[PDB]
């Protein structure tokens, strides 16, 4: 039960991943990307501001895993079955002015007195799960998070170098790098271990000077939350060879091709999957633009 | 044991009626050549309040060789804390560091 | 008895793929 | 002559002394290491990076790899069926173009 | 004497588990454990397959 | 609610004392470390589950 | 020197895919601790020589 300051920047909550077998903090490893660029354009619109209404709290019996199931999810390897409301129906809980469901630090939903598990701050997981449940919608009908769209926007994110292409577009940038065999999804796994919601929580709630001085230090951590994401819906990706060293060429970093097969070389999203990491991206990014 | 439509809402106040809903989470990805399926399924029973109370744990097998299936439970803690003996009779947990 | 000589060569075993009718992972 | 030899007189001499001509198997013929950042597999860095590489080094037949393999059959059931639509005309089919 | 308890052996308690198997799971790496071992784990784990 | 009744009826009266029975006793090396601990000797011949 | 060329040509085309197959797992206590650091878990069933 510790308060903040920042909720990363604290140990137990760092992000590292693996170079072929090393570690190296995430923007040590985005630096070693290359972009052809090709035709077309991102022109970036408007993420529709979220469904405002939330899933109803229902007790529901049982120790809802967030942390790793919002992962999972994400950039997991396939979640067999994603937006179940069971999981969000309870961590909306979780967004009342007076609960006992205390969202234990490993990354998961108690009651009353979770013994031993030292929680979150109430108040900070208070505005978390206040969006963050809305994201057990992306299953119904009339809340879609529409995806194309988004995926625009994830691009001159990720990519598109900063200020010049921070203005709106930028071409469809063909990715590729110097892996080691079975690069892009070992390094998903890495990823699929971090502690994500020890970046929203802290997202979702640092005031606003503090917030940009955030939005600063995981630049990085977050591009390389979607980079490894995006390659899922990426097109093709292939090989391209070089001179003995080998270099893991991605169709095209930003033009979602809504693909459900399954790849080798990469995660690869069944259909309801999109329909999640869809909406996600939509709240993440409505909140990290303010 | 299929409950019709008509049945549920006929049936004499008294009767308490079986139902069986699906466990659901234990079923095996389709296919990647499975003959595409053309019409939805439809369900209309629900249960109001949450059943599976019995449940213990649920879901033990892996996911992918590692990641915990979603919907998996683990069995609670309480359920293997065998502690002591109070200072009569009645027996008690384990203290929590804090007797 | 008068002292053999004896010789083994290392045993070999490689049927063909078992196809079984049991997935193992959800 | 004798290349063959991978190792030679297993038996105790006084009870702890090799005996002369004994010859133990050769490191190289067990030092399972890794695989390369691609496939060819390679032995065991020395402390110092990087590895010989089995083929690429020498001639020391390891004894013991890292062989990847399918984690169960792979051909079983399922076998993909495509639903066939012939036009229904033979007469008015394009053709034309290209 | 009055036989106002009975002395049994193995006493059964109340509630018990019951588990119900999908039967078509199996890991096929096959665990097996000292004998004695699977005399003490020996039902727990075998009831849960 | 009457099932409810007869069993809290039955719980009021099961008047059975218990008998140490058969009890086995293995030591260390004969089974594993993990499930030694959680042994503290002579553990009942005839277990349960847990 | 003819025996040395089909032979060649024998590795030349082994295209043959591999099948986990019957792999057994013990674990510590079961086996002995030299073996063990060599053992990492579920060692093949029908294991080779070496």
């Amino acid at each position: 039960q510790q308060p903040t300051g920042g909720y990363t920047t604290l140990e137990q909550f760092a992000f590292t991943i693996r170079n072929d077998g090393t570690n190296a903090t995430p923007t040590q490893f985005l630096q070693l990307l290359s972009w052809e660029a090709t035709e077309n354009e991102l022109v970036k619109k408007t993420i529709p501001t979220p469904e405002t209404h939330l899933p109803s709290a229902r007790n529901v019996p049982g120790n809802v895993y967030i942390e790793d199931a919002i992962t999972q999810a994400l950039f997991g390897i396939s979640a067999q079955n994603v937006n179940a409301h069971g999981y969000f129906s309870r961590l909306s809980a979780l967004a009342l002015p007076n609960t006992s469901a205390r969202l234990g630090l490993d990354g998961v939903i108690y009651n009353s007195e979770t013994i031993n598990i030292p929680f979150y701050d109430p108040a900070a997981v208070a505005n978390f799960a206040a969006t963050y449940a809305k994201l057990g919608n992306a299953s119904t009908p009339r809340y879609r998070a529409d995806m194309i769209d988004i995926y625009a926007h994830v691009g001159l994110e990720l990519a598109g170098t900063d200020a010049e292409r921070a203005a709106g577009v930028m071409p469809v940038k063909r990715a590729k790098f110097d892996s080691w065999e079975g690069s892009l999804i070992s390094l998903s796994r890495d990823v699929v271990n971090w502690k994500i919601l020890a970046f929203l929580i802290d997202l979702c709630s640092l005031e606003g000077e503090a917030l940009r001085a955030f939005k600063t230090r995981n630049r990085d951590v977050f591009r390389m939350m979607l980079f490894i994401m995006s390659t899922a819906v990426a097109a093709n990706v292939v090989n391209r060879k070089v001179t003995k060293r080998v270099d893991r060429v991605l169709e095209y970093i930003g033009v979602n091709s809504m693909r459900t097969a399954g790849r080798t070389a990469t995660i690869t999203y069944d259909l309801s999957r999109h329909e999640f990491a869809a909406k996600f991206l939509q709240l993440t990014f409505t909140r990290w633009n303010a | 044991q299929h409950v019709d439509a008509e049945s549920i809402m006929t049936a004499p106040k008294g009767k308490l009626f079986h139902l069986q809903f699906m466990d659901g989470l234990l079923r095996p990805e389709p296919s990647a050549f499975d003959p595409p399926a053309s019409g939805e399924d439809m369900r209309l029973i629900y249960p109001l309040q949450p059943i599976s109370v019995a449940r213990s744990m649920r879901a033990i097998v892996n996911h992918n060789e590692v990641d915990r299936p979603r919907g998996a439970v683990a069995p609670s803690s309480y359920e293997m804390d065998t502690g002591t003996l109070s200072r009569n009779g009645d027996l008690l947990y384990s203290p929590v560091a804090n007797g | 008895k008068i002292a053999t000589a004896s010789s083994a060569r290392q045993a070999d075993v490689e049927k063909p793929a078992d196809v079984t009718f049991t997935i193992e992972n959800v | 002559i004798s290349v063959a030899r991978s190792m030679r007189a297993i038996v105790n001499h006084n009870e702890v002394d090799r005996p002369r001509g004994a010859v133990a198997p050769s490191s190289y013929e067990m030092d399972t290491g890794t695989l390369s950042r691609n496939g060819d597999l390679l032995y065991s860095p020395v402390a110092n990076g990087q590895v010989g590489i089995p083929k690429l080094e020498v001639d020391h037949i390891s004894f013991s790899n890292v062989v990847s393999m399918m984690t169960a059959n792979i051909r079983t059931g399922d076998d993909m069926a495509v639903e066939r639509v012939n036009p229904d005309d033979v007469r008015a089919i394009n053709i034309r173009n290209a | 004497l009055s036989d106002d308890f009975k002395q049994i052996s193995d006493p059964k308690g109340y509630l018990t588990y019951s588990v119900k198997y999908e039967d078509q799971f199996t890991k096929k790496d096959k665990l097996r454990a000292s004998e004695a071992d699977d005399r003490i784990v020996g039902p727990t784990v075998n009831l849960f397959k | 609610v009457s099932g409810l009744l007869m069993v809290l009826f039955k719980v009021m009266t099961d008047n059975r004392l218990v008998i140490v029975g058969e009890t086995t006793t293995p030591m260390s090396n004969t089974l594993s470390t993990v499930v030694n601990n959680v042994l503290r000797t002579t553990y009942h011949n005839n277990v349960g589950v847990n």
